[PDB]
C-alpha cells in the first residue's frame, strides 16, 4: 500500500522518481496501489538514516523500505538489520555497502537481500570445477568470521558428490606477519587448482609470496572469493591475472534494473498477504521506540516469501533471506587487467561457461612455457571414442580426457560450440600412460572437415593440416 | 582341504593410524586386479596335469 | 594527549564509583602525563533516544572506545546490538561486561566487539575437559536452534573431531515447544548415559521436567547443564545431582570495569606513539567516511598482556575474547550449590568434597550400557538363508538333518511381498541356515540378543543416484 | 570393459530367486552372482552348471559400525570357530551335498 | 638437472629455484659464507625434514 525507497547521488532525482512512479504500473495492478518516496542524500550516517525511518513512517504509513548505497561499508547494513528488527518492517538490499552479506538473520527482523551466501558461492565453483574437469583441491584458508563453518560446507559436500574430489587437507595459516611459518605453509601446497578463502588485506602479502615462491605459473590456478573482489575497479599492480572470482556486479543488471525487481518483489509479496489475510499491517507508537512491549499480532512476512514470482522469475527467499535464484555472474581478470563476464548462473540454477580455456600465462613474472599442447584426433577407427556427457552431474563417470567439437547448429552457419566429449579407447590408454612418464597438459580436439584427408591443392587437411599450420 | 583357511595379513601396532589405510589399499588392489601377474611369476606351480 | 573513553552503565551511582576509578587509575602505574577524561552515560530504554544521546555525547567528544555493561534487569533483554552498531561505523571498539551471548562471537555480524566475559565455546571447552578427565566416549548432545547453541555444537565438534570421536546423535530444540517427548525418548534409546543442555532458562525447565516423568534422573545418568540453565526456576524444578557451572569474579561488574579501565589506561599509551590518529568527527552530522586504524586498534588491544586483572594474566583469543577463564563447578547438593571444581586454566583442582550422581550413586557411573540389544538384517540368500512362511501358532515347521541333529531356527521379520508397489506387511516370517548358526554362537559366546530382520528392497545397498544427486546416501 | 553397462543395466532383475527362476525357464542365457552360491544351486539341480574358473575373488564378511565396540570380540570369536573345525562342519552340513 | 643459483643477496629469485627441487636427498657444492643463507633459506622453507 506505502513503499518508500532510498537511492544515492549516483544518478539524477526526477528520472528515479518517473521510473519508480511508472514501475508499478507496468503490469499486475494491485488492488491497493503504492506510492513512491524517493530521496536522493549523500549523506550515509546511522541518525540520518533513523530520522528518514521516522520521516517515512509519519509519510502515510510506509510498508517497506528499499535502500540504495554508492559506498562498500558493511556497518549500513548491520544498521539496516537493526532497524529492521526493531521496526519489523521488510527492507531489501541494492548495490552498494549493503551488497555483502556477512551478518546472520535474526529470527525477529525481516530482511531480504539480492546477495548470496558464500555456500551458494561454494557450490557455484564447484559447478565451475566440475566444468573445467579439476577434480584436485588445495584449500588454504585463514582465520576470518565464519570461515571455519564455511570449511565444514564445502568438505560435506565435496565427500558427498560423486565427482571424487582431491582428499587434500586444509593448510589454514595461523597469523598475519609470520614470514617464517607461511613458507612451512605452503610447502605443503603439491596441487594444481588452489581454491582461497581471503581477506582482501591479506590477499596481497599471500599473493607476493605466491609470486616468490612461483605459484603463479601456468599449470597452477587461482580462486578469488567474491568479498575480494569486491572493488572491480581498484586491481593493485600485484595482483596477478587469471583471478576466477563470481559476483553479481553490475555488468549486467543496473540500479534501474535492480529497484524494478524489488518493488515487483515487494508488490507481490503484498498481494499475496492481502489474499492470506485481510489486514493493513500497521506501525508502532514510534519508530522503534520500546515505550510498550514490542508484540506484533499480525503473522510475520517470512513464510510470504517463499511462492514469489514476479514476470515469470522466481526470485524469492529461502529461511535464512538467501536469493533462491541468485545472478553469479563470473568474472575473469584480464591479462590488461579487466573483468569480464563469461558465465551466468539464474538458468534453473545451473552453471553455464563460454569454454574457453586457456586465458593464464606469467602474469607476476616474465617466463613464457609451452605447458598446454593441443591435441587432435578422428573417431574413424575403434581406436577413440566420444560420446555425450551424462546429465547426472558427473563428467563422463570415470576413465575420460576432456574434449572439443564443433557442432555444426545449420545447414549454413559453422558456429560450433565447445562442448565436452567422452575419450576412451586403446589411443586414450597410451596417452594416460604416458602421462606418468611425461607429466604434460593435454587439450584434447577433434578434426572439423570430415576424415583425414590428403594434400589437396598443395594444402593439407585434417590432423595433418592442423600439424603443420 | 585346508583345515584352517586363515592367511597373512599385515601386522600393525594397536592403536597404530594405518588401519583406514592399509586395508582400503589392499582392497583397491583386489579390485582392480594387480595380483594376477604376481601370483603367475611368483608361484607357478609347474605339476599340473589334465 | 587527551583522550576519551565513553561507558553506558545501568545507574548514576555505577558512573560515579567509575569515573572516580578512572580518575584514580589516572595517577596509577606509569602515570606518566594526563590520561583520561572519561564521560559517562545511561542505559536509556527508548532506543532511539538512547541512540541519539551516545552519537553526540561520545563521537562528538573525541572518544576511542564504549565501556557497555549488563542491562539493569536481567529478565529484559537490553541487547547492546545497536551501540556496537553504531560503533561499528568507525570500527571503534567495544568492551563488553557480561554479554555470554555467541551472538557476538562470530566478528562478521559485530566487526568490532571485544568482550572480557568469555563466550559458551569457553563452557564447551570446559566440558571436553571434563570428558577427557572422566573418559567419557559415548556422548549426545541437544542443542536448540539458536545461534549461540549453533556456535556451541560447533565449538564442540571441532574440539572433538581431533580425537576421532563424533557425537552419536544431536538433536534439534526450538523456544516454546513443549512436545519433547518424541526426542527425549530417542535420545533414551542409545547407548549414550549422559545428557547436556544448552537453551534459554524456560526451555532448559521445560525439557528437564520431563525427565522426572521419564525417568531420566534415577541411578546411571550424568546431567551436564550450562551457567545459564541453573538460575531461575530451575534450582526449584532440578532436584540433587545437577553439575552445573559459575563463573568466578565473573559477576563482579566493579572488578571487570576496572580491569577493563586499567587495560585501556595503558592501551592508550601503546597505541598513541603512531604516525597518526585518526580523530573522530566534531559531531554527529558531516563526516560518513572509515577509520583507517581500526585494525591496529584492534590488534593492540589483542595482542596486549595485563597481569594487574582480579582473574590474572588478561590475553584475548582470535575473537577477542577472555581466554583460560576461571571456572567453577557447582554441584547442586541436598538444594544447594558447593563449589567443588575450581579450573584456574588447563589444570584439575579436585576438592575434597564428593560429587554425587542422579539416583543416589556414590561412584560415577561409566554410562555404557549397550544392553546387549543388536539389531540384524538379514538378505534373503537361497544356500544360506531359507526363508518359509510360519504357521498359525507363530513357529515354523521343525525338521532334522541328515545326521538327525535338531535344526536351529530362528523367528524371522520382514515385508510379507518383496514385489514393489505393493500393500508391504510386516507379518513374521522363519528364516534359517548358515549365518544363523553362527549367530547363536556368537550369542551363546559373548551374550547377544540377536533380533534378525529383512530388507524390503532386497539389495545390500550401494550408492545411487536419484533426486538431488549431489546427496551420496546408501540404500 | 565399459561396454558391459549398456547391456547390463538394461536387464537387471529384482531377486535372485526370480534370477535363477529366469535361468531354468530359458529366459537368461549367463548370470553372475558369487562361485559358492552357484555351485550349491548346481549340485542341488543338475539342470544348471557352472562355467569358468575364477576371476575377481574375494571374501565374506560381518559389518559393523566404526564406534561399536565389538570389532575384537567378533574376530576373535569367528577366528576360533574356524581353527576349532566348526567352519567345516557347518560347510558339509549345508554345501557339500550330492554332486551331479 | 642441476639448479645453479645466479647471486647472492636476492630474496626472491632463491624461492623460485628452491621450488623446482622435488628430491629427498641434496647435494651442496657451496662456500662457508653462503651456506648460513642457503641453510636459513631451507630453515624457512622446511627443506630440513626427516
Ligand atoms: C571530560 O568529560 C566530561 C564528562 O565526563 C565532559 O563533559 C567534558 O567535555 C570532557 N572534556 C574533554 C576535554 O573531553
Ligand atoms: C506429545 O506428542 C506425542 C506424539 O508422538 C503424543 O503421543 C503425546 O500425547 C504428546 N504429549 C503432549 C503432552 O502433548
Ligand atoms: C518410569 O516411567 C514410567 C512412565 O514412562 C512410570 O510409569 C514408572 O513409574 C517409572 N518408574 C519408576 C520407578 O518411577
Ligand atoms: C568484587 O571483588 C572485590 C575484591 O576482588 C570484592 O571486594 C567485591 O565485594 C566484589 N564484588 C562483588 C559484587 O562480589
Ligand atoms: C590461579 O593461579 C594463580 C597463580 O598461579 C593464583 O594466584 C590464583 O589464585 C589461581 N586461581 C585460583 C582460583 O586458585
Ligand atoms: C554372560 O554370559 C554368561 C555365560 O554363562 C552368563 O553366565 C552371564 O549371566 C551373562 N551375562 C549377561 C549380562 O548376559
Ligand atoms: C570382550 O571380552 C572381554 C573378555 O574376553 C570382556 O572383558 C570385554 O568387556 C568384552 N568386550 C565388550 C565390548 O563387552
Amino acid at each position: 500500500l506505502n513503499i518508500a525507497v532510498m537511492l544515492g547521488h549516483s544518478h539524477d532525482v526526477t528520472e528515479r522518481e518517473l521510473r519508480t512512479l511508472w514501475g508499478p504500473e507496468q503490469a499486475a495492478g494491485l488492488p491497493l496501489d503504492v506510492n513512491v518516496v524517493a530521496l536522493l542524500m549523500n549523506r550515509t550516517d546511522p541518525k540520518s538514516l533513523i530520522t528518514h525511518v521516522c520521516d517515512l513512517m509519519s509519510g502515510a504509513r510506509i510498508h517497506g523500505l528499499v535502500f540504495g548505497d554508492d559506498t562498500d561499508q558493511e556497518a549500513v547494513a548491520q544498521m539496516l538489520d537493526f532497524i529492521s528488527s526493531h521496526t519489523f518492517v521488510p527492507i531489501l538490499g541494492i548495490h552498494g555497502g549493503a551488497s555483502m552479506i556477512m551478518a546472520d538473520k535474526d529470527p525477529t527482523s525481516t530482511f531480504f537481500q539480492f546477495g548470496a551466501s558464500i555456500q551458494q558461492q561454494a557450490t557455484v565453483m564447484l559447478k565451475i570445477m566440475q566444468d573445467y574437469d579439476w577434480h584436485v583441491f588445495s584449500l588454504v584458508t585463514t582465520i576470518f568470521p565464519g570461515y571455519r563453518e564455511f570449511i565444514s560446507f564445502v568438505k560435506t559436500t565435496v565427500d558427498n558428490s560423486f565427482v571424487g574430489w582431491d582428499m587434500q587437507n586444509v593448510i589454514t595459516l595461523d597469523t598475519s606477519f609470520e614470514d617464517a611459518k607461511t613458507q612451512v605453509q605452503l610447502k605443503k601446497i603439491h596441487s594444481s587448482v588452489i581454491l582461497l578463502y581471503c581477506s582482501k588485506d591479506e590477499a596481497v602479502l599471500i599473493l607476493s609470496e605466491a609470486r616468490s615462491l612461483g605459484l603463479t605459473g601456468y599449470d597452477f590456478f587461482w580462486i578469488v572469493p567474491s568479498l575480494v573482489s569486491g572493488n572491480t575497479e581498484l586491481i593493485p599492480k600485484e595482483f596477478p591475472s587469471g583471478l576466477i572470482s563470481v559476483s553479481y556486479d553490475d555488468w549486467d543488471y543496473s540500479l534501474e534494473a535492480r529497484v524494478r525487481d524489488g518493488i515487483g518483489i515487494l508488490t507481490t509479496a503484498a498481494s499475496s498477504m492481502l489474499e492470506k489475510f485481510s489486514y493493513i499491517p500497521e506501525a508502532k507508537a514510534s519508530c522503534y521506540g520500546q515505550m510498550e512491549r514490542p508484540e506484533v499480532p499480525m503473522h510475520t512476512l517470512h513464510p510470504f516469501m517463499v511462492n514469489v514470482t514476479w514476470d515469470g522469475k522466481d526470485l524469492s527467499f529461502t529461511e535464512e533471506g538467501y536469493q533462491v535464484h541468485p545472478r553469479l555472474v563470473v568474472i575473469v581478470l584480464n591479462k590488461d587487467r579487466e573483468w569480464e563476464k563469461v558465465g551466468k548462473w539464474e538458468n534453473h540454477t545451473l552453471s553455464l561457461r563460454h569454454a574457453v580455456w586457456p586465458r593464464y600465462k606469467s602474469f607476476s613474472d616474465c617466463e613464457p612455457d609451452d605447458n598446454h599442447l593441443s591435441i587432435v584426433t578422428l573417431e574413424e577407427a575403434p581406436f577413440v571414442i566420444v560420446e555425450d556427457i551424462d546429465p547426472l552431474t558427473e563428467t563422463c563417470v570415470r576413465n575420460t580426457v576432456p574434449c572439443r567439437k564443433f557442432v555444426k547448429i545449420n545447414n549454413s552457419t559453422n558456429e560450433g560450440m565447445n562442448v565436452k566429449k567422452c575419450c576412451k579407447g586403446f589411443c586414450i590408454d597410451i596417452l594416460k600412460k604416458l602421462s606418468r612418464t611425461v607429466k604434460f597438459t593435454y587439450d584434447l580436439y577433434l578434426v572439423t572437415n570430415g576424415k583425414h584427408g590428403k594434400k589437396v591443392n598443395n594444402v593439407w587437411n585434417g590432423m595433418i593440416g592442423e600439424v603443420v599450420y | 582341504y585346508i583345515f584352517a583357511t586363515t592367511g597373512y595379513g599385515i601386522a600393525l601396532q594397536k592403536g597404530s593410524p594405518w588401519k583406514r589405510q592399509i586395508d582400503l589399499a589392499l582392497l583397491q588392489f583386489v579390485g582392480d586386479g594387480e595380483m594376477e601377474e604376481l601370483e603367475t611369476c611368483w608361484l607357478t606351480g609347474i605339476c599340473h596335469n589334465e | 594527549k587527551i583522550v576519551n573513553i565513553g561507558a553506558v552503565l545501568s545507574t548514576r551511582k555505577h558512573e560515579q564509583m567509575f569515573r572516580e576509578a578512572v580518575n584514580q587509575a589516572n595517577k596509577r602505574h606509569g602515570s606518566w602525563k594526563i590520561q583520561l577524561n572519561a564521560t559517562s552515560v545511561t542505559h536509556k530504554p527508548n532506543a532511539i533516544q538512547m541512540a541519539l544521546s551516545v552519537c553526540e555525547d561520545l563521537i562528538s567528544s573525541q572518544v576511542y572506545a564504549i565501556l557497555v555493561s549488563h542491562p539493569p534487569t536481567p529478565n529484559d533483554h537490553f541487547t547492546p546490538t545497536p551501540v556496537s552498531y553504531t560503533a561499528g561505523f568507525y570500527r571503534i571498539p567495544v568492551l563488553g561486561l557480561t554479554t555470554r551471548m555467541s551472538i557476538y562471537s562470530d566478528k562478521s555480524i559485530h566487526l568490532s566487539f571485544l568482550r572480557t566475559v568469555p563466550p559458551y565455546s569457553h563452557q564447551s571447552s570446559v566440558w571436553f575437559e571434563m570428558m577427557r578427565v572422566y573418559s567419557w566416549n559415548h556422548i549426545i548432545l541437544l542443542v536448540s536452534d539458536d545461534h549461540e547453541g549453533r556456535a556451541a555444537q560447533k565449538r564442540l565438534e571441532t574440539l572433538l573431531e581431533e580425537r576421532e570421536s563424533k557425537a552419536e546423535k544431536v538433536l534439534q530444540f526450538d523456544p516454546g515447544t513443549k512436545n519433547v517427548t518424541a526426542l527425549l525418548m530417542e535420545a533414551k534409546e542409545l547407548e549414550a548415559r549422559v545428557i547436556i543442555l544448552s537453551a534459554s532458562e524456560d526451555d532448559a525447565a521445560t525439557v528437564y521436567r520431563a525427565a522426572a516423568m521419564l525417568n531420566m534422573t534415577g541411578s546411571g545418568y550424568v546431567w551436564l547443564v550450562g551457567e545459564r540453565e541453573i538460575s531461575g526456576n530451575a534450582l526449584r524444578y532440578a532436584p540433587d545431582g545437577i553439575l552445573g557451572l559459575q563463573l568466578i569474579n565473573g559477576k563482579n561488574e566493579s572488578a571487570h570495569i576496572s580491569d577493563a579501565v586499567g587495560v585501556v589506561a595503558q592501551a592508550v599509551h601503546e597505541l598513541l606513539e603512531k604516525e597518526n590518529i585518526t580523530d573522530p568527527p566534531r559531531g554527529c552530522v558531516g563526516n560518513t567516511n572509515i577509520w583507517k586504524t581500526g585494525p591496529l586498534f584492534k590488534r593492540v588491544l589483542m595482542s596486549s598482556k595485563y597481569a594487574d586483572g582480579v582473574t590474572g594474566r588478561v590475553e584475548f583469543n582470535e575473537d577477542g575474547d577472555r581466554k583460560f577463564a576461571n571456572y567453577s563447578i557447582m554441584n547442586l547438593q541436598n538444594r544447594k550449590l558447593v563449589q567443588v571444581g575450581i579450573y584456574n586454566g588447563t589444570h584439575v583442582i579436585p576438592n575434597d568434597r564428593k560429587i554425587i550422581w542422579p539416583g543416589g550413586e556414590t561412584e560415577k557411573p561409566r554410562g555404557y550400557q549397550m544392553s546387549t540389544r543388536l539389531k540384524i538384517v538379514t538378505i534373503h540368500q537361497e544356500p544360506f538363508v531359507y526363508v518359509k512362511p510360519t504357521l498359525s501358532d507363530g513357529t515354523c515347521k521343525e525338521e532334522f538333518t541328515v545326521n538327525g541333529d535338531p535344526v536351529k531356527k530362528v523367528i524371522c521379520t520382514g515385508p510379507n511381498d518383496t514385489s514393489p508397489g505393493s500393500p508391504r506387511h510386516t507379518v513374521p516370517q522363519c528364516c534359517y541356515g548358515f549365518c544363523i548358526d553362527l549367530l547363536i554362537k556368537l550369542a551363546r559366546t559373548m551374550n547377544f540378543t540377536y533380533e534378525v530382520h529383512l530388507v524390503a528392497d532386497g539389495k545390500f545397498g550401494t550408492q545411487e543416484r536419484v533426486n538431488n544427486s549431489n546427496k551420496k546416501e546408501w540404500n | 570393459l565399459s561396454t558391459m553397462y549398456r547391456h547390463m543395466e538394461k536387464h537387471n532383475y529384482e531377486s535372485a530367486a526370480e534370477a535363477i527362476q529366469a535361468v531354468r525357464d530359458n529366459k537368461l542365457h549367463a548370470f553372475i552372482w558369487d562361485s559358492a552360491v552357484l555351485e550349491f544351486e548346481a549340485s542341488q539341480k543338475c539342470d544348471l552348471v557352472t562355467t569358468g574358473e575364477l576371476f575377481f575373488r574375494s571374501g565374506f564378511g560381518i559389518g559393523m559400525r566404526k564406534d561399536s565396540p565389538w570389532k575384537q570380540n567378533v574376530s576373535l570369536s569367528i577366528l576360533k570357530s574356524h581353527e576349532n573345525g566348526f567352519m567345516e562342519d557347518l560347510d558339509k552340513t549345508w554345501v557339500r551335498y550330492q554332486e551331479c
